[PDB]
């Protein structure tokens, strides 16, 4: 079978703004 | 065009079409701050709905999902500094063979500056406390 075939959602909804800043920072753990 | 450049970034989407992470290691080599601003702006336009039509990201999604590869046109946007620059995005389906994970969509974003705007301003730091 194929996931992306319809697992990526046909609507395709973009992020908000907190997901980009988080994924942009990177670090895995957050010192503190 | 060509293989000359560096200002760019990539994105990683899971089998849910959601963003799992972003790779901007390239932008770090540019030595030019504001990468986050350019990354968000470019991504905002790429995922922006074309009027009555669906966003570009959607078009590349169905194309990369039905063909395995897609690329959007060159869009223009204004940075926080009023700088007008254009960029493009491409989606590439990738499925894990070794690891027991699910396939993800890799979205590469290339930056394209219309006019020359990279003067020798490599002098943001200098002090800190008391150097030699």
């Amino acid at each position: 079978g194929t996931w992306i075939g319809e697992d990526i959602f046909p609507p395709l909804l973009p992020p908000t703004e907190q997901d980009l800043t988080k994924l942009l920072l990177e670090g895995q753990g957050e010192s503190g | 065009g060509h293989m000359t450049g560096v200002e760019s970034f990539m994105t990683k989407q899971d089998t849910t079409g959601k963003i799992i992470s972003i790779d901007t290691s390239s932008l770090r080599a540019a030595g030019r701050t504001g990468w986050e601003d350019l990354v968000r702006k470019c991504i905002y336009a790429f995922f922006q709905p074309q009027g009555r039509e669906p966003s570009y990201a959607r078009q590349l999604f169905q194309e990369v999902m039905t063909r395995g590869t897609a690329s959007s046109p060159s869009y223009r946007f204004i940075l926080n500094d009023g700088t007008m620059l254009s960029a493009h995005t491409r989606c590439k389906l990738c499925y894990p063979q070794s690891p027991d994970m699910q396939p993800f969509i890799m979205g590469i974003h290339i930056i394209d500056r219309e006019h020359s705007g990279l003067s020798p301003q490599d002098d943001t730091n200098s002090g800190m406390s008391i150097p030699r």
